[PDB]
């Protein structure tokens, strides 16, 4: 179980770890988050009181470093930094949890939602995504935009999603126009997973950071990637029976996760109402149709 | 964008453009069988392809050979559309290529954008106006050589005879979109009133009868009488 010391709060902020959150007051004496479980990655997010424009955060694995968060007063912001003096780090973080000036991960024992939304997600993929090589986190925040968005304008400060685009010469081989456009199973399976991809995990764990990035900072970009990744395995009438199973499963926990208040601005009709009712596999998301139907049936 | 009543002088600059209008390429007659379901038997259909400055009409002929053993034929149709539209443009020079092509139904864009990919600076467009296109099967000779073909086949016509030696293209669209109105809405008084002075003829050459001046502005005049006629006639006005 790991730890991310503070040196301190000096500024009023919600705080978010996961899918967990809670309020530290102006010079509160907060040091920090503990009992962080070791072997998936997590993110560390904040939204000021005076001004609730631009959630940021920060990716990280803990396995990867000692990281801390110190509010910087010129940049106006709370930064991750990593420790390099392991000595210092653990005699410092022990001081803070002796005084009992940090709180607990709270992780119920019957609970895999985090493992459920992050299965697939991996350190070493987000950094290609968020392209910051001198640090081992990954900031991310509401206003950053997409690789495909710029093409549509700072490019260090891009999410470097895979760009998906059904009407481009990528998705649609000359001569198989009507075929590839009705039928995308070339382009999921040919391009995307044994091209670009690899393998489905990396596919996966990229629609799953999306899905991240767009609850948690409400990054439209990251809503649009999300989107596109499901509509592309939907639209396509040829995939894997080991891919459907766990799409299934991963868009389950998503849903089931999302607030009820913030459905209206983080799901789009017309993909959700095609995927799970007019698409090839629209008799193949069971656990996802129920949930939706009974969560969202307004949105259907 | 759209092209509505509000740009539409756009249509006679010197951009090249083209209207594709898919609505006769899949044609059917539907009948009973003996064990008296319904069938429909294909007829011999086309792409009309026009460019209103010019009046040059790429009539692509669609023989009913090109849907045997198709499936969905009607969403097939869209697709043959744009495939043949795209040949059509790579076979022209590259002077001669559109600069926009507007097609006459929303359902078109997307086949058309994506059979035209390779043309990525040609834009697709929709339009808000109705147009009479679909009428073109009323004019006789277009009606024959689609009919009589046996194989798929390009033919290219003028759509508006000899006109533009007198009269500008803008007049010569509202011509021939009124002509085109008439003979879908009544096709037997249009075609009447087109051909019952035997004096007027066709020439070999073309489509339409050789009206003088004065004598198209009375064929005008009684093709907005039978388009008003119908319109009372239908609705008991
Ligand atoms: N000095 C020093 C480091 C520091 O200011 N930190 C305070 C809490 S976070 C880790 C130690």
């Amino acid at each position: 179980m790991n730890t991310v010391p503070f040196t301190s709060a000096p500024i009023e902020v919600t705080i978010g770890i996961d899918q967990y959150s809670f309020n530290v007051k102006e010079n509160q004496p907060f040091h920090g988050i503990k009992d962080i479980p070791i072997g998936h990655v997590h993110v560390i997010h904040f939204q000021h009181a005076d001004n609730s424009s631009m959630r940021y955060g920060y990716w990280f694995d803990c396995r990867m470093g000692n990281f801390y968060i110190q509010y910087d007063p010129k940049d106006g912001l709370y930064k991750m930094m990593e420790e390099r003096d392991g000595a210092k780090f653990e005699n410092i973080v022990h001081n803070f949890k002796e005084r009992q000036m940090m709180v607990s991960y709270p992780k119920i024992d019957e609970d895999d939602t985090w493992y459920n939304l992050t299965e697939f997600v991996q350190m070493d993929k987000i950094r290609k995504i968020v392209r910051k090589d001198e640090n081992q986190f990954s900031y991310v925040d509401s206003s950053m935009t997409t690789v495909q968005e710029n093409e549509l304008s700072d490019p260090a400060h891009s999410l470097n999603y895979t760009v998906i685009n059904f009407k481009s010469r990528e998705a649609i081989r000359p001569g198989h126009e009507m075929e590839d456009f009705l039928d995308k199973s070339y382009y999921l399976n040919t391009v995307m997973l044994q091209g670009i991809f690899k393998n489905s995990s990396n596919y996966f764990g990229e629609l799953q950071f999306a899905f991240l990035n767009a609850m948690f900072f409400g990054n439209y970009g990251s809503s649009l990637q999300w989107h596109a990744m499901i509509e592309l395995i939907c639209s396509s009438a040829t995939v894997p029976k080991h891919m459907l199973d766990k799409l299934d499963e991963i868009l389950y926990y998503q849903i089931k996760t999302l607030p009820e208040q913030y459905s209206d601005i983080l799901l789009n009709e017309r993909v959700w109402n095609i995927c799970l009712y007019s698409s090839f596999q629209k008799n193949s998301l069971h656990n996802t149709e129920k949930i939706m139907e009974n969560k969202y049936p307004e949105l259907l | 964008g759209a092209m509505n009543s509000s740009n539409y002088a756009e249509l006679f600059n010197n951009d090249i453009k083209l209207f594709v209008d898919d609505t006769n390429v899949y044609r059917v007659t539907v009948h009973k069988t003996f064990e008296g379901n319904v069938a429909t038997k294909a007829i011999n259909g086309c792409i009309f392809t026009l460019n209103p400055k010019t009046g040059h009409l790429f009539l692509k002929i669609i023989h009913t050979s090109v849907w045997a053993g198709q499936k969905r034929l009607s969403q097939l149709a869209k697709w043959k559309t744009a495939e043949e539209v795209s040949a059509l443009v790579r076979s022209l020079p590259k002077e001669e290529q559109p600069k926009q092509i507007i097609v006459t139904r929303k359902a078109m864009l997307d086949p058309l954008e994506v059979h035209m990919l390779d043309f990525p600076n040609i834009a697709i467009r929709p339009t808000e106006l109705r147009l009479p296109f679909s009428a073109a099967m009323s004019i006789d000779k277009l009606s024959d050589v689609v009919m009589k073909a046996t194989e798929p086949q390009m033919v290219l016509f003028n759509i508006y005879d000899d006109w533009l030696d007198r009269i500008s293209s803008y007049t010569a669209f509202s011509r021939l979109t009124l002509l085109l109105r008439a003979l879908k809405t009544n096709e037997e008084s249009a075609k009447m009133i087109l051909l019952s002075d035997p004096t007027i003829t066709i020439k070999s050459y073309h489509l339409w009868p050789s009206f003088t001046d004065e004598q198209w502005i009375t064929i005008e005049s009684q093709m907005r009488d039978l388009i008003l006629t119908e319109y009372g006639r239908k609705y008991n006005v």
